[PDB]
């Protein structure tokens, strides 16, 4: 549906700082964050492409000032098969 | 010759607040991205703003023929509008992002516990919110003039504050804050912060 | 003709903020005691501010002479020399303390969560602090003008609100607040039980 | 109390270039439908201003608070919008269409070939178009003073005049039009007659 | 509706001096004869004007259209020129002399050794010669408003005073006026001696 | 220091209006002849004014105290009379015809069918005619600022434009016309090939 | 970054007048002490300003925060607290005495008996006391702006003058003075002999 | 109304794969496609701005190598005209 | 009657930026477009004579930075037999 | 609308010694604390900024006597989606 | 409780510079003095955390101008046992 924009920062300070700076840049929605184990935490926005591009290089560029930045994506279009199996805010 | 190039991702709101009381044009509400545009001189910012309001869906707030600058704000709800007037007006100058001369902190202050005999000073010469006496005070000067929105929507958007005055146009940008100590520190440590990491011709 | 004769015994600061703003005079501080006299006509406020100043201490902030009517204001630290001031200032009119006119309150509504386009428009025609769009608004027309600065000192004691804009003077004094719901409305309270209870001509 | 409702179907031009040079607010942009609300006191704008933001998407453009009334414009590009807002701020007010008072047309002349002495204090003291030396006059007073953007709107629409200056608010609403010797008797034969076509009380 | 009709035979050097400070128009010079000429509604004064300028060769300086009234003023170096403009206006009106309102004087006080605090507020409120500290003060409201012009010429003929204020149009016509005790009291008498000779419709 | 002497040989009328507009003393009509003088320092002007009216008959409706330089106005109906005057002004600063600065033309640029967005903006910041969308637009800048009224003469006299602003005082001296497509495009060719048609030291 | 430091040790009732008149902050009266200071840059002097209030007991009048020339008065009764304000200000900028620029009078000059139509322009374009025309006039240019109090102040002190227009603050401080011939030729010793008489680093 | 997004590629594969790799990258809309005659034909897409702007710098980079493409461009506001005259998806 | 003006780009993008441009820079009317075969596509604007020879001459600067321009004409009044008998958009 | 404090500690330990410093150094109000795996603890403390800027820098140096001190960080004002998203302390 | 600032400084004067530059820099209340003796003084303020973190070092660089500061400390909240037993000018 939407499009897709996610922070991982190994740590949960750096993942906030992260998941604070992208919902002020922009009118996006944090729909959760995702703990993959092991200090992997991912804060997963969602909005339009033009919020959550701008969203997320403001993620990063806050999130690099106190956490390891592991990997910063936006995915424009999730495919219809990505948001029925993966926990991405839109299960229908 | 650009000057200023800087985009607000999004407008806080007593930025907006400030700049609905002082923008002679179509007034911005808060929540929405914002583009700031100052060249010299100040007449071929009007090129300017017609090459944006012809490209894009745009709305032009903040438009100040000044003695010898010229400045400019346009405005939208859509990122992408107003990043794609930010590609028009920067092509119709024929220069880039990083053409911007890069901002100078000139005098940064914090002056802790105004007087009353200095607040009726300061309020009395601000459009915005008044500073109350007691109340920690923090002055900037930036050169550009343009960068002094970049440094108020910063320090709004970190910590609770009152805006007192913000001049975008002139020779020399000044911000006025007022609030209490801990958020004026904090708002202080922002807005610095803000327009150090500016890149572009010192 | 005397129109309004209130004494106000501690100016809170963002009243005292907006007269230091919008007087014509020596501005005041916080923690003063103040006085204001209108009378019918507006030219023999002339007269009377030269008795007070010739009775007592007391220093002048607003002395403003509208279409028809004449404003007074005299302020000092000390409340015996501001009321002696208002002993002078009864004794010159040789009138009593009750000919004053009793305060009529036309309108007063509580507009909750304005708007972003209202909020422009108050904002843009206000000279105190700025209102932000999502707070309440309380606003307050009294008759004769001079018991807005009465409502705003009260609505100020008793509540945490801002102060748009407070009009002394004129055909009708208006005031403007701001604030969340619940200080809005304690606001509200404080001024409505303040301006009935003082009594006049009616 | 209502003294002023007035709808307009389309801001005319130099109408719309004029409210946004003198404007306190959103400006409008020609085409744009109007309504212009004047009402007794002048604080409860405020409150009438709220109920038509509440209900509708229109934008305000002149709300002004003067010595005792109150003035509100509100402007959208689409009729039922600006109506349905103009409803709003009928079933807010609890009055009807000609709770309105009658417009009173107090002063109509036309000053033929002004002078330069007298063109210069006009347009010393206008805001708007410049009236040249040796252009006609077109002069109107209507009380309420919301009438008087109808009057220009009406004028403007059946003529090619200047709009020197309209107050649209106040004790009494004032209009300067200028423009060859046919066109202002065209626009002031519009204006009288669109005016004197408004009932009320 | 005529209101007032004077008929200055010189204008004075101060009096020309405020006039051209805050006219609207082309300004008067000592020597001129003037004409003020105030009339209900505000707008009928074009036509007036016009008729005035299709006349005679006279030079207009105020035309001052306020809420409710409106005023005129034509001047020219010629007595002969104003007469027969004053003619041509009191036939455009079709009234006669006497048809202007008979101006009443409401209050009229010598203020003597004005204090600091209230010069400073008054020369404020001024734009004509400055009020020091240490002097007089002559205050004066006539109704209607253009016979305070007519008070400021003939008290000026008639001492050495400053004309710190004078009010030609709206409500009420004041006049401030400052100098020491003998001369404010020899143009005080001047100018109570010349607004009460003129008759009119009561 | 002569910045900018320039002879106007006939007003023509939205320049001459727009002068009276925005005039600090005696307003002219249409068809009387004009001159311009700018000077630096710009508080000699005031010898250059007094040396022009003890010469000759001219009479001043420009002059500008400006922040670094001076402006002068006089305009008479006899071209010898304004052109005595020039030569008493030219007399006295001792220098001649060719002392002024020779202008350069920074932007010229005609911006065809304005935007709706930005024809609000314009005529806000205007004190002449205002703009309609659609319409043509004609910037300039001249240095000095003296030049701009020249510009305007010329461009009204050879096309049928209309005067939106022009600034004949500042650091740079801007224009703006406002019409349809083919007579802004002359009158922009008309008053291009009128200000360099100035000789002087570049 | 100094540029003007001036002790004035008695205010003269027209310099206070018109201070009162055209300032910012709390009004001075005749018979006080005064200080002023000009820095570079402008928004330095908030702290200027806070130092002073934080020390003193003197109270400011006139803080222009204008482009990069941004000026500070204070003022009390006690000149022992006005030169210890003074020294406090000195020892914040770790300047002394002699850090300021030493002025320039850039043009002085005495015009004779001045026309109506330059007297119209230059009390248009005044706010202290008018000039009457036939009357003298002492046009004064000082670099820095700030000495223009203290020439109109030595100037008043010794001479029977008025003062027109005094602008202490921007570019270039202007001084304007009028009276009869002697008593300018008597101001204008006092005031150029008062300048020259500074000591400064030029 | 929505911005507009266009290639042209001489060839009607390197169309396909310039249309199918837009409505891929991005929330965009495939409207049509213009057939001009001579083997030039015209993908558009069109969705609001930030979308197309990153559509067809997605679908030239897939269409420039299979294909000859002809014209790459993105209009982020069409006028009222242009939509009431050409075959773009918006006649009212 | 109107006058006339005319883009022809080898191309269908190229035509619609300076059909575009044509209706923004002027008062003008896009009347439509006449598919000529082979790659010829012509926007036809029609207004009068102020406005179209400033349109097309900013219709031309905007296409020939993405098209490929074959002709650019102006005609201040064509004949009444030229708009009975083409395709014009003044067919009585 | 409180601000917020956190002390992210690799360790049980070294998490419990930086929660005990912060509520004694200032009035704050530990909220809680998030386990994200890894061995990563995060306290979370949550009053006005003035407290938590006293007691964080407090809680860091308590917390690096025992244990290993990753990220610490103050946000004097997190967004109203952050506190309805994450578990904050603040969830209405 | 109310925070605690307080300077040494071995000299009266010293302290008397420092008490009056403290309530001059922020909102706090200069309770007392305790002479310890020895020609040490000390001033306490007393007020919230955020005024005497910026009055007492307000009153330190005022007070290595005329004395020498022999210590400088802030407490952000004393126990309730402290002010009970020391004269800290909050006794009950």
């Amino acid at each position: 549906a939407d499009a897709l924009g996610m922070i991982e920062v190994r740590g949960f300070v750096g993942m906030v700082e992260a998941a604070d700076a992208m919902v002020k840049a922009a009118k996006v929605e944090l729909i959760g964050y995702e703990k993959t184990g092991g200090g992997y935490v991912t804060a997963v926005v969602r909005g339009d492409v033009a919020a959550v591009k701008a969203a997320t290089e403001a993620g990063q560029r806050a999130a690099e000032r106190v956490g390891e930045v592991v990997a910063v994506h936006v995915i424009p279009r999730p495919h219809v098969n990505v948001d029925a199996a993966l926990p991405l805010g839109r299960t229908p | 010759t650009l000057r200023t190039y800087i985009f607000l991702d999004a407008l806080q709101p007593q930025l907006a607040t400030f700049i609905g009381k002082t923008a002679r044009g179509f007034l911005p509400v808060p929540g929405q991205a914002s583009l700031w545009v100052e060249i010299a001189p100040g007449i071929a910012i009007n090129r300017v703003t017609d090459a944006a309001l012809k490209a894009t869906k745009v709305q032009p707030a903040v438009q100040v023929v000044e003695r010898a600058y010229g400045l400019l704000e346009v405005h939208h709800f859509d990122q992408g509008e107003v990043l794609a007037a930010g590609s028009t007006i920067l092509d119709k100058l024929e220069v880039r992002e990083e053409g911007r001369l890069k901002p100078q902190v000139m005098t940064h202050q914090i002056i802790r516990a105004v007087e009353a005999y200095q607040t009726q000073i300061i309020n009395r010469n601000s459009q915005g919110m008044m500073i109350l006496p007691g109340e920690s005070l923090f002055i900037l000067e930036t050169q550009p003039a343009g960068y002094a929105v970049l440094a108020a929507n910063e320090a709004e958007k970190a910590a609770n504050v009152h805006l007192v005055n913000v001049t975008p146009y002139g020779a020399f940008g000044r911000l006025y804050l007022a609030g209490s100590e801990a958020e004026i520190d904090a708002a202080a440590e922002a807005a610095e912060a803000a327009i150090r990491s500016v890149s572009g011709v010192a």
